[PDB]
């Protein structure tokens, strides 16, 4: 049946231009009515109506991002592509493209989504993180501070993985230098914490970065 | 531009609940509303168009009516894979709104967060940077409130959180809240607090230390 | 601007 899939560079730099392609199958830009949308949702909110272009060629730009977009298509391709200037931090996003079935009621709505792209914007280059303590003194917490890497993602296990009750590694924040950071946390018996080690294994393989962290009040 | 607002925005249910979520449009937009559920990491799944129609494939519990600028969805019996994020849109007018999202989540008992704060390594200090750390541990509902104070001085715009899934076991949410300050200000400074407000606090909870002591 | 449809 139908399907698309979004393509192009998961990470661009500030200012520079977004070019984003969307292949489908199962289905003809040429068959009447037929649309292909482009929809993008930043990490943690809502959808964002951006684009769509239709058949006959005919388009519509969302009103607060019409100087920036270009949408066209491809129809010896079966692709739609969407170009976006002068991008920001804020951009980040991942971005979707779907279908618009056309005049046989269904026509309302957007029934088939591509998987999704996701693009950071940064100007940031690769870089490895640094692993900072975030120390302990009933309960007591503990853990690690994985800070200024990039770009996603980075692993962190907790005694070489024999330790996993207990443990919270948050999602990482983009910063607004552009690089990462990210903390990973345990909590455990305050009898434990003069026996018992903890170290946590960090490890961002885009840098070939390996870390261990031991932990302590 | 045309506003589509959905309540409730977030709401917690039990498996077996019926749950009715709303879209409301700033103008009419006759039948032309569409609802998508969201399983995180998935992209938007249509569930009704039309407003009323059922879309192929999309389980029986679903339904959705309305017309003009009242809408809303339906599920009947929710499921496990119902614990996710919904979106109505409109496709009358461009450009095709989509509303601010209705989260769902399990339900348990309140439980109030465990509070640490973590004071900034003698190690990053030489860099430049003091980053200091306050957690809130397994909590429930979502929302929860943390306060920075320096010298009891309240600090906006230089921290940064991340929120974790809700747990699939025990269906709390933990929050870690990093301050930034630069390792001057923070030798300039004695005391530290996070202070956290949260409904199953009957008063914030202020966890703090003192840079020296 | 109305919907094409």
């Amino acid at each position: 049946r139908i399907t698309l899939k979004e393509s192009g560079p998961p990470l661009v730099k500030p200012t520079q231009t977004l070019t984003l392609t969307c292949s489908f199958s199962g289905f003809s830009l040429s068959d009447f009515g037929v649309g292909v949308g482009w929809i993008r949702q930043p990490p943690g909110k809502a959808l964002e109506w951006l684009a769509i272009i239709y058949s006959d060629d005919d388009k519509r730009y969302s009103p607060s991002l019409n100087t920036r977009l270009t949408i066209t298509k491809d129809t010896s391709k079966n692709q739609v592509v969407l170009v976006m200037t002068r991008v920001s931090p804020v951009d980040t996003a991942t971005y979707f493209c779907a279908h618009r079935r056309g005049p046989t009621g269904p026509v309302n709505a957007m029934d088939v989504w591509g998987q999704g792209i996701t693009v950071t914007i940064s100007s940031t280059s690769t870089k490895g993180p640094s692993v900072f303590p975030l120390a302990p003194s009933g309960t007591a917490a503990l853990g690690c501070l994985v800070k200024d890497y990039f770009p996603e993602p980075v692993t962190v296990s907790w005694n070489s993985g024999a330790l996993t009750s207990g443990v919270h590694t948050f999602p990482a924040v983009l910063q607004s230098s552009g690089l990462y950071s990210l903390s990973s946390v345990v909590t455990v018996p305050s009898s434990s914490l003069g026996t018992q080690t903890y170290t946590c294994n960090v490890n961002h393989k885009p840098s070939n970065t390996k870390v261990d962290k031991r932990v302590e009040p | 531009a045309l506003q589509l607002t959905q309540s409730p925005s977030s709401l917690s249910a039990s498996v077996g609940d019926r749950i009715t979520i709303t879209c409301r449009a700033s103008q009419g937009v006759t039948s032309a509303l569409a609802w998508y559920r969201q399983k995180p990491g998935s992209p938007p799944q249509l569930l009704i168009y039309d407003a009323s129609s059922l879309e192929s494939g999309v389980p029986s519990r679903f339904s959705g009516s309305g017309s003009g600028t009242e809408f809303t969805l339906t599920i009947s019996t929710l499921r496990p894979e119902d614990f996710a994020t919904y979106y109505c849109q409109q496709l009358h007018f461009y450009p095709h709104t989509f509303g601010g999202g209705t989260r769902v989540d399990v339900r348990r008992t309140v439980a109030a967060p465990s509070v640490f704060i973590f004071p900034p390594s003698d190690e990053q200090l030489k860099s430049g940077t003091a980053s200091v750390v306050c957690l809130l541990n397994n909590f429930y509902p979502r929302e929860a409130k943390v306060q920075w104070k320096v010298d009891n001085a309240l600090q906006s715009g230089n921290s940064q959180e991340s929120v974790t899934e809700q747990d699939s076991k025990d269906s709390t949410y933990s929050l870690s809240s990093t301050l930034t300050l630069s390792k001057a200000d923070y030798e300039k400074h004695k005391v530290y607090e996070c202070e956290v407000t949260h409904q199953g606090l009957s008063s914030p909870v202020t966890k703090s230390f003192n840079r020296g002591e | 601007a109305l919907d094409k449809w």
